[PDB]
């Protein structure tokens, strides 16, 4: 082409081909989904254990950025870790500066600021990974946002990012998220992950969940072992029922 | 291709950008200078004499660098202005430091060092202006020097830069007497060479400016000849030419 | 495309642009230098100038200090810059340590300057070669030669510039202890070695002489004429 | 021409042309017409200011504006670069006033604006200013009309024009200009010079004119412009 | 295809190679050959001096130089890089003596020189290309005589006997054939001079070689003309 | 005090189409006089003089720096600096180093290049210009200098008697000044005449 | 003359900044469209909304932002660049109020944004962020004001304008309307904007597929019209047309 | 025959080899006895150095434009057959023509004759000659004045 | 390709960066090393190269703060830079907190440091693959870090050229781990390295490097004769 090199040159159409390639790169990794239930938010991700030598918990793609915010990544894991560090650092600055917990909307705005700043210049490459922030608080309800290489911060009731995003969105659309509770939306998330996961191609697979809600006292954290086991059991049973 | 930068050596060992600047000096308005035991002088042609331009500045190519020194520029206008201001600064810095006017050789050395720095450092195009300096100092009386874009300077009895420099220098070599030239004879020779080098109808008194530096009562004086004096000099020169033509007839 | 960059290597392992700087040096008027028992001499070709041009503004021999002289071959502006910096550092070293600079020290500093200018990419090498001839503070006729690549050696007599190869060969053939036994045979050898390139012998020759604990002296044109007459007489007599 | 010697502002073409500066000058030429006349008792600047539609409110952005009580400026080229230059010129005039308790001479102001242009047209990573400025001042007792170009070169013009039809404006002024003139006739001369290349009716609100006399530079009001247009018409 | 992956020292080729570093390693060859040998009695360095023309007094071709009173550095490559790295080695040895009031080990000083040579294009130090020079540090320390070889890529390795320079490949096999762990300093000198005569353009005679030795005892010593002739008599 | 260290005394008045600026000549460190030809009056132009007075180092440094910048200004402009512009220049100089000043008290006196009208002003060590229509003084014994100048000055003055007035005033002021005064130099600037005089003073 | 297109600071032989032209092309890339119109004593902005899903949060999704307590803006083009420019404008307005003590005039804020864009165009450090930003506000003296901040530093004031994909057609309709009885009521100007959008998109708007912001002399605070208010205006105007 | 090129798909090998044959004929074996050659060219710098070799070109004559004296002589030559009129100064015409080639001078004469013909005349006068000079030497200059004043 | 792999700052038109892949390939240009751990021990075993029979073998295992060691596979320059960074970070952690630095946090810092160059055109990616074997209060840890700033927590991993055979051996024998004495652990590692080595050669005390850390056992490196107690008891194919 000629205008694709560097992210500071517009193509004759007006498209930043570097950012478009960043979107393409993020739409090549393992899938992640999140849903904002009425009084909380739940994240799930289909991690791909590329080799059995890795122990459980390796390549954690559900980071926590400040106690109340969970961040599910998808794309280049190096950029994912860097963005997680930036998000933690911004949340720490906000807490120091204002003596109160950082709103998730504002945190997402700041991280979008950072991503867009990176995509602007020509001596750096656009972030090659997208992610989803989620939180719950008494004074703010439940919030979920999705950030992509271009750095947009649209709100969401739920979203899917990665290889199979359209199918995941289609499955999510047919749910009563506005009224369903955490204890069942977690099972629905596990079912959706098991439905959308491609076994014949990705071979390995692991299911990673988390949530933040009132039942957690508005503090993000990973799923307990028993809860995750029950959720994946329900997902397997639903998959068998669909197969029948 | 060994010419994309000022800091690139061709396999033959040539600075092609510097050479391009030197050649491009050929587009500058013709200037020339003559040294005489009585004094020193510069003449310079005005490239553009459109009737819609003012004469706000009483000099366009000749500048006064300090009490005892003047210089004529020939090259790009922006670089000429930059180097003129910088020369003034250098001379006045020397004056502040030592409490005596900078010798012309020293001023030329300073500005040529700066020019060479530009030719040598990084992404900066060489100063595309040649300069003719005239000055007086207690060390060598009257002096005339010529400085190139490449930061190289030489002391000349009489020389010329700009348009038709080859023809002007040829005439100066042919006609210039080594050590028996007065100011009047120098002015006549300057007008003659300018007439034979401009090649624009008659040498109009408005299409030329002349300056003369001479020591008077222990204090140097640089006078920019007025239109009246330029008219008188050109009239005398054309009278001499007519006399020569009549005698040859 | 393995060229046009000071900091790029070629398959043979060459720095082609510093090599090109040396080639640019090769396009300069010849300059010879010789060392004697108590006298060190530098000869240089003049190339002559148009009668309209003054001569005192053209310099190929410059005194870097009381006990050190420098002959030049290459680009004139680079010459001026290098000589100015060398003088500055000579005086700075005199300040730092209360002992006059040694020829080896000053030539090493000039070599370091050239090396610094050729290390980076946004700088052009000093396309010059220099001969530093001087007397150490103990008394010794030292002569070093520095190249654009920041490399300096020590010689007894060498020629740089256009006629470098031929004049070096002639010095090779006709350099001997008896040929430098006294303080006039060295000068005779210098004019002999330069005459293979210069034309007039007196009108295209400049000689500078340094004697132990004596300031530099530039030989007069009449003295050069007398010397060249002596060499001509010797040649005809030997014929 | 010398194609390879056209993307760099720090490289000399074999003939010595500064191709980027020449292209900037061409961009200046391809702009709104402007004209300046140096009357014997003042200066007048005019510039064509047609909008692209009636929507554009022709009272928000000016083209001829002051820089001091006795200096004003008009432009031909790109409006944003023009805004940058007018801001820098105002700052320079203020600095001069602070240093010397005396309004900046017009020659000095033009010199320093040209110096700013020079600063911007010497590095390989900046774009030369895509405008040419006409600066009118009333220093001392005589008027001054200067031009400043992207190349950092400036001139003292008796009367000139620039923009789309600069050649035609120059010929028209060459015909119409006499040294022993008055500002009142200079205004009409400039308006006619604009009209010569002007397209469409010359409504008072789509032409801007600024005078500079012993009373100090001043942009004429739309009512005054209407009266003058009626007078010539 | 090898024209876009070697325009910079910080560009990886498809084979995952630093072609500029490899290019500098190739540049190592242009220098004259040097051989260092370690023995229980000390270490010996011998270099083929390459006088391009007589009238060049030999005390300017510094292929062997002294690092403190207990190490000698043999050089092969660019004289400029040689000088810079030698200055670094001397400064580091003196700094370590000043700080810890001891003599730096040969391994430590070679490591310091390599640490200097490491900085290729790091915008944190200012060289921008590899130092096209290979060094052999032969010295004596508490661990007995030792010899190390450092190449432009910053890699240093111990070598009981090594050869570098133009005659590197041809001399390595000779060293391998002639090397048995136990020798004497004289035996190592004889073997090194024999190899130099084998792989030298000129006839080995007095000048055109330099020979140096570091022994557990007397400091680093440069054999003069007398000892050079004495050894050459019965190499 | 810092001023009292080197002493000094300078004064200026304007009559009719002329000005008169004078200063005393002394350089003593504290009490031991060193020389008697210390140039305390510097000409910045044809009809423009500055009478720096105060600590000798500051006087010389300010004179030299002012000459530097003023030469730059003349060469860049083409005019001769008007006295008001010179006052502004010196005020900017003095105030550019407010936090650590040049311990001197400039006194500018001259004639306008165009209208040739007399002009005089004096500044403080921080750069507070104070234009006057009658006279200014600066330096040590400024009190006695005030007294002399105000008492012996009269409007619409004439050159010769103005010189007599300045001579008498400065002579008595330096006589009553202890540290300062080993000779008085007077400069009278006319429309077409500069006169320098070396008034007799008590060499004690 | 094709190589003079990959850099922002390279002038084409004809003197054209193809990179800034491509920035305008990117302005005409977001798909959406917006219109602004000023009445006798009020200004109103209305922009097309696109929420092609029930899963997206329309509450967060928007293109209108209150730059300050008395100035509003509508964005068009790349959304990331839009938000960045909005934040820069907010910072500039707050800084202006802090430094000078009175709220930033709309023309001033527009000029500062234009200066920033021109600086980006001149210095080859960043690409000129491709968002077109339309400001509306109330000046205590001149009344309502509407301005544009195209990505080249040009900030002419307007009576009524449109930005986005259909800006040309919207401009044609708006000039047709304004050539007759330019002075409009609040309801009249809202109707003009909404009908311009409806005709140029060749469709009528449900209350959810539209956003409206308003500033009035009586209430000089940028206010977003709610679904109820916009629906009421739509139905009333459609009935009374 | 001009500066040769690296023979490839875009090289005039046939013309180059014909030029080489010409070189051989001019100077090879059996040198030519009494065959003189007068070659003519407009731009010489591009001619192959083999052609410019002395022996193939034993002399090189430049033809600079007239020095105003050659111009006066050319005017006399080409106006000899022209019904001039008294009070005419072909010298002044020559000065009015600077740096004009002989072809330009002939064109000046032709255009003066054309102007005379215009008024069914047989005359020629200073007016017609001056107008002809102005018409024939129609220099297309540059008028922006900025591209002109770039160089002080 | 040919225009999207000239620098790390440009995305190829496939959603991939080619310089990072080139670095991840260069990592496979080095000698084989492997690491693993028991319930109470972490161990690394690597094949130290010999540039020549005369020159000794270049050192392989680098001794980070006493409770941590590393095995490198890649450019000596980047390996030394990363080792110095590890040592400085561990020293700073010990200086500020009077206790050793966790291996997880150490590898996280290394990952961030190696990631930053992978974005800005100011330096090439760190061309080294690191096997970090450490012992913290939690227990023995084996981590892998690659030039692409990806780091994994591996129970038994291999890196360098010809690592597939060792990885397969570790996959087959992973069931044994967690219940093996130190001798059995080192025997497992040595068998993996024997498998990755070609048949006609073998492991000698000269060319093998071993490093062990664990409970009340600061990182210890065995080379040359030091490895004899392991090889001597090691079974033969």
């Amino acid at each position: 082409t000629g205008y694709d090199l560097s992210a500071s040159t517009f193509s004759p159409d007006g498209r930043v081909f570097q950012v478009e390639y960043a979107m393409k790169a993020v739409e090549n990794s393992s899938t992640a989904i999140g849903i904002r239930c009425k009084d909380g938010v739940v994240f799930g991700v289909e991690k791909l254990v590329l080799s059995k030598l890795y122990e459980e918990g390796s390549n954690k793609r559900l980071f926590n950025v400040d106690r109340h915010v969970g961040m599910a990544v998808a794309g280049l894991l190096a950029d994912a870790r860097s963005l997680a560090d930036i998000a933690r650092e911004e949340a720490s600055n906000f807490r120091s500066n204002f003596g109160y917990n950082i709103p998730l909307k504002h945190l997402a705005d700041r991280v979008a600021m950072y991503v867009h700043a990176y995509t602007l210049y020509s001596a750096v490459r656009p972030f090659g990974c997208s992610f989803m922030l989620g939180s719950y608080s008494v004074n703010d309800g439940a919030q979920l946002y999705m950030i992509d290489p271009s750095g947009v911060s649209y709100g969401y009731w739920g979203c899917a990012i990665g290889k199979a995003r359209q199918a995941a969105k289609t499955e999510i659309e047919k749910l009563q998220m506005k009224e369903m509770t955490c204890r069942d939306i977690v099972k629905e998330v596990a079912k959706i992950i098991y439905i959308v996961h491609d076994e014949v191609k990705d071979k390995a697979f692991e299911l990673e969940l988390s949530w933040v809600g009132e039942l957690t006292n508005g503090r993000h954290e990973i799923v307990p072992k028993d809860i995750r086991e029950e959720a994946e059991k329900y997902a397997k049973e639903s998959l068998k029922e669909e197969d029948e | 291709r060994y010419d994309s930068r000022t800091t690139i050596f061709s396999p033959e060992g040539r600075l092609y950008q510097v050479e391009y600047a030197m050649e491009a000096i050929g587009h500058a308005g013709t200037c020339l200078g003559i040294l005489a035991n009585d004094g020193v002088l510069l003449a310079a042609e005005r490239r553009n004499i459109h009737k819609l331009l003012d004469e706000v500045f009483f000099s366009e190519k000749i500048y006064k660098l300090n009490e005892d020194m003047a210089c004529s520029v020939a090259g790009i206008t922006s670089d000429a202005n930059v180097l003129t201001n910088e020369l003034r600064l250098i001379a006045q810095r020397y004056l502040l430091q030592y409490q005596e006017p900078i010798p012309c050789e020293q001023l030329v050395t300073a500005l040529c060092d700066i020019k060479q720095a530009y030719t040598q450092f990084g992404g900066k195009r060489p100063f595309g202006v040649s300069l003719l300096y005239i000055g007086w100092d207690k060390h060598y009386g009257f002096q005339l020097y010529q400085s190139d874009p490449s930061g190289n300077y030489g002391g000349w009895k009489a020389t010329c830069i700009g348009n038709n420099s080859a023809a002007a220098v040829s005439m100066l070599k042919q006609d210039y007497k080594e050590g028996e030239m007065t100011l009047k004879s120098a002015l006549a020779l300057a007008i003659k060479v300018l007439n034979k080098t401009m090649d624009v109808s008659k040498l109009s008194a408005e299409k030329v400016e002349i300056a003369t530096l001479t020591r008077e009562n222990g204090k140097t004086v640089i006078r920019v000849l007025k239109q009246k004096e330029v008219e008188q000099l050109i009239k005398k020169h054309e009278e001499e030419e007519a006399k020569a033509e009549r005698e040859k007839k | 495309s393995y060229d046009r960059a000071i900091t790029v290597f070629s398959p043979d392992g060459h720095l082609f642009q510093v090599e090109y700087a040396q080639e640019a040096v090769k396009k300069g008027s010849t300059a010879v230098g010789v060392r004697g028992r108590d006298i060190v001499v530098l000869g240089v070709e003049k190339k002559s100038v148009a009668k309209l041009q003054d001569e005192r503004t053209v310099r190929k021999i410059c005194a870097l200090d009381d006990n050190v002289c420098m002959a030049f071959a290459g680009l004139t502006a680079d010459a001026r810059i290098v000589i100015n910096r060398a003088r500055v550092e000579c005086q700075s070293h005199r300040l730092t340590v209360e002992d006059p600079v040694t020829v080896e020290y000053i030539t090493r500093y000039i070599a370091s300057l050239k090396q610094r200018y050729t290390q980076s990419n946004g700088r052009r090498p000093f396309g010059i070669s220099a001969l530093i001839v001087g007397f150490d503070f103990d008394g010794t006729p030292r002569l070093y030669q520095t190249d654009p690549s920041g490399t300096y050696h020590a010689w007894k007599a060498n020629a740089i510039g256009r006629g470098a190869k031929s004049v070096r060969e002639f010095l090779e053939k006709n350099y001997t202890d008896e040929a430098i036994e006294t303080d006039d045979l060295t000068i005779k050898l210098v004019i002999k070695a330069l005459l293979e390139v210069v034309q007039s012998g007196g009108k295209n020759i400049e000689l500078a002489v340094m004697r132990r604990d004596q300031s530099l002296k530039i030989l007069n044109p009449e003295e050069i004429e007398k010397y060249v007459a002596e060499i001509e007489k010797e040649k005809e007599e030997n014929e | 021409a010398e194609r390879g010697y056209s993307f760099s502002l720090t490289t000399f073409s074999p003939s010595g042309k500064l191709v980027q500066i020449e292209y900037a000058l061409a961009a200046v030429a391809g702009g709104a017409p402007s004209v300046g006349i140096k009357a014997a008792n003042g200066v007048v600047l005019a510039t064509e200011k047609k909008q692209k539609s009636i929507l554009y409110d022709e009272r928000s952005v000016h083209k001829v504006e002051p820089i001091t009580k006795h200096i004003g400026l008009v432009y031909s080229g790109m409006g944003p670069d023009y805004r940058v230059l007018v801001h820098r010129a105002r700052k320079l005039a203020q600095q001069y006033y602070l240093v010397y308790q005396e309004p900046i001479p017009t020659a000095q102001l033009v010199q320093r604006v040209a110096s700013v242009m020079q600063e911007y047209t010497q590095s390989g990573g900046v774009r030369p200013f895509g405008v040419s400025l006409l600066i009118c001042g009333w220093n001392e007792g005589r008027p001054y009309l200067f031009q400043s170009d992207p190349s950092g070169a400036y001139f003292a013009w008796k009367a000139t024009a620039m923009g789309k039809n600069y050649v035609n404006g120059k010929t028209f002024l060459e015909k119409r200009y006499n040294e022993d003139l008055e500002l009142e006739d200079a205004i009409h001369t400039a308006i006619l010079t604009l009209k010569e290349s002007f397209e469409g009716q010359m409504t008072e609100d789509n032409i801007e004119v600024g005078i500079c006399n012993e009373a100090g530079f001043r942009r004429l009001t739309p009512t005054e412009v209407k009266d003058y247009l009626a007078a010539i018409a | 295809t090898r024209s876009e992956y070697d325009r910079g020292v910080n560009t990886f080729s498809p084979e995952g190679r630093l072609f500029q570093v490899e290019y500098a390693i190739e540049a190592i060859k242009l220098g004259s050959t040097a051989i260092g040998i370690q023995t229980s009695e000390g270490v010996c360095l011998a270099v083929e001096k390459r006088i391009t023309s007589p009238l060049m007094e030999p005390s300017s071709i510094e292929k062997i130089v002294e690092i403190d009173a207990h190490i000698g550095c043999a050089m092969s490559g660019l004289i400029a890089d040689a000088k810079t790295l030698i200055d670094k080695a001397r400064v580091e040895t003196q700094n370590h003596w000043f700080t810890y009031n001891e003599t730096m080990t040969v391994e430590s000083v070679t490591q310091a020189v390599s640490n200097l040579a490491l900085q290729f294009g790091e915008e944190d130090a200012a060289m921008s290309r590899p130092f096209g020079v290979a060094l052999l540090f032969g010295g004596v320390d508490e661990k007995g005589p030792q010899l190390f070889h450092m190449d432009p890529s910053g890699t240093f390795v111990q070598c009981d006997a090594r050869a570098i320079g133009s005659a590197s490949e041809g001399a390595q096999s000779s060293l391998q054939e002639v090397y048995h762990k136990s020798m004497t300093l004289k035996e190592a000198i004889k073997s090194s001079l024999i190899i130099l005569k084998q792989v030298m353009e000129e006839k080995l005679n007095a000048t055109n070689i330099e020979l140096a030795t570091v022994q557990p005892g007397q400091n680093f010593h440069m054999f003069t003309k007398e000892e050079l002739e004495e050894v050459i008599k019965d190499i | 005090s810092i001023m009292s260290y080197n002493g000094g005394a300078v004064m200026a008045m304007k009559g009719k189409n002329c000005v008169a600026i004078a200063a005393d000549r002394r350089f003593g460190i504290q009490a031991q006089m060193v020389t008697t030809d210390f140039q305390k009056i510097f000409p910045m132009g044809d009809r423009l003089y500055i009478g720096l007075a105060g600590l000798a180092t500051d006087v010389q440094t300010v004179a030299q720096r002012l000459k530097f910048r003023l030469n730059l200004y003349e060469l860049k402009e083409g005019r001769q600096i008007k006295p008001y512009t010179l006052m502004s220049m010196v005020a900017n100089l003095l105030y550019e180093k407010r936090f650590g000043p040049y311990y001197t008290e400039p006194v500018i006196a001259g004639l306008d290049p165009k209208t040739f009208k007399p002009f005089i002003c004096s500044l403080d060590l921080i750069g507070c210009p104070m234009v006057t229509d009658d006279f200014v003084v600066s330096g040590t014994c400024a009190e006695q200098m005030y007294g002399m100048c105000e008492s012996l000055w009269e409007p619409n003055m004439d050159p010769d008697h103005l010189f007599e007035t300045i001579s008498q005033a400065m002579l008595n002021a330096v006589d009553r000044d202890a540290v300062s005064g080993m000779g008085v130099i007077v400069h009278i600037i006319e429309k077409d005449k500069i006169t320098t005089r070396t008034l007799k003073a008590r060499m004690d | 003359s094709a190589g003079f297109d990959r850099h922002i600071t390279i002038f084409s032989p004809e003197g054209r900044l193809y990179q800034v032209e491509y920035a305008f092309k990117a302005i005409n890339q977001g798909g959406l469209t917006s219109v602004a119109v000023r009445g006798k004593d009020c200004a109103v902005i209305v922009t097309q909304k696109k929420v092609p899903d029930k899963l997206l949060d329309s509450s967060t999704v928007t293109h209108l932002f209150k730059i300050t307590e008395n100035i509003g803006c509508v964005m068009t083009g790349m959304t990331a660049d839009s938000r960045s420019q909005v934040q820069r404008a907010r910072y500039e307005a707050a800084n202006w109020k802090y430094k000078y003590g009175y709220e930033i005039p709309v023309d001033m804020l527009c000029k500062r944004i234009a200066d920033i864009s021109q600086v980006y165009t001149q210095n080859a450090e960043m690409r000129p962020l491709g968002c077109c930003m339309i400001l509306i506000g109330i000046d205590e003296e001149q009344g309502p004001q509407v301005y544009k901040c195209d990505p080249a530093g040009y900030y002419c004031g307007f009576k009524a304008t449109a930005a986005g994909v259909k800006q040309t057609e919207s401009t044609s309709f708006l000039e047709k309307k304004v050539k007759k009885k330019f002075d409009w009521t609040f309801e009249q100007t809202v109707e003009t904007a909404i009908t311009c959008l409806s005709t140029v998109l060749s469709i009528d708007f449900k209350p959810s597929e539209i956003e409206v912001g308003v500033v009035t002399v009586e209430n000089p605070k940028f206010r977003i019209l709610t679904e109820a208010e916009i629906d009421a205006h739509l139905v009333a105007l459609a009935e009374r047309d | 025959g001009s500066s040769r090129l690296e023979g490839g798909s875009g090289g005039d090998s046939e013309v180059q080899r014909t030029m080489l044959e010409l070189l051989n004929q001019l100077d090879g074996f059996e040198a030519t006895k009494n065959i003189k050659v007068i070659m003519a060219t407009n731009r010489i710098d591009i001619l192959d150095s083999a052609l410019l070799r002395p022996g193939r070109i034993d002399r090189k004559i430049e033809f600079p434009p007239p020095n105003e004296e050659a111009r006066l002589d050319i005017l006399k030559i080409h106006s000899r057959k022209m019904n001039l009129t008294r009070g005419i100064n072909l010298r002044k015409i020559a000065e009015l023509m600077p740096g004009a080639s002989g072809a330009e001078v002939k064109g000046v004469c032709t255009e003066a004759g054309m102007y005379a013909l215009r008024e069914r005349r047989v005359h020629v006068t200073q007016e017609d000659f001056e107008m002809a000079v102005a018409k024939v030497m129609q220099k297309d200059s540059e008028k922006n004045m900025s591209i002109k004043k770039l160089w002080k | 390709r040919n225009q999207y792999d000239n620098d790390v700052t440009v995305w190829s038109p496939q959603g991939r960066i080619h310089q990072i892949e080139y670095a991840m390939e260069a990592v496979k240009q080095g000698s084989a090393t492997v690491g693993l751990k028991s319930k109470t021990h972490a161990v690394l075993v690597a094949l130290k190269r010999a540039q020549s029979e005369l020159a000794a073998h270049q050192k392989k295992i680098l001794h980070v703060d006493n409770h941590i060691g590393i095995s490198i596979a890649g450019l000596t320059a980047d390996a030394r830079l990363l080792c110095n960074f590890m040592r400085q970070e561990c020293l700073d952690s010990r200086f500020v907190f009077d206790r050793p630095l966790p291996v997880s946090r150490l590898v996280s810092l290394i990952g961030s440091k190696t990631q930053i160059p992978t974005q800005r055109y100011g330096r090439r990616p760190y061309g080294v693959g690191l096997l970090i074997a450490g012992y913290d209060d939690m227990g023995p840890h084996i981590f892998q870090t690659c030039p692409s700033a990806n780091y994994f927590d591996c129970r038994a991993m291999s890196i360098g050229a010809r690592s597939q055979s060792a990885r397969t051996y570790l996959e087959r024998h992973m069931s044994e781990f967690m219940e093996c004495n130190l001798n059995e652990l080192v025997k497992h590692g040595l068998r993996a390295l024997r498998e990755t080595l070609p048949a006609e050669q073998d492991l000698t005390t000269k060319n093998v490097s071993i490093g062990i850390v664990g409970k009340d056992l600061e990182f210890t490196i065995y080379d040359d004769d030091d490895v004899s107690p392991f090889l001597e008891g090691l079974e033969e194919r």
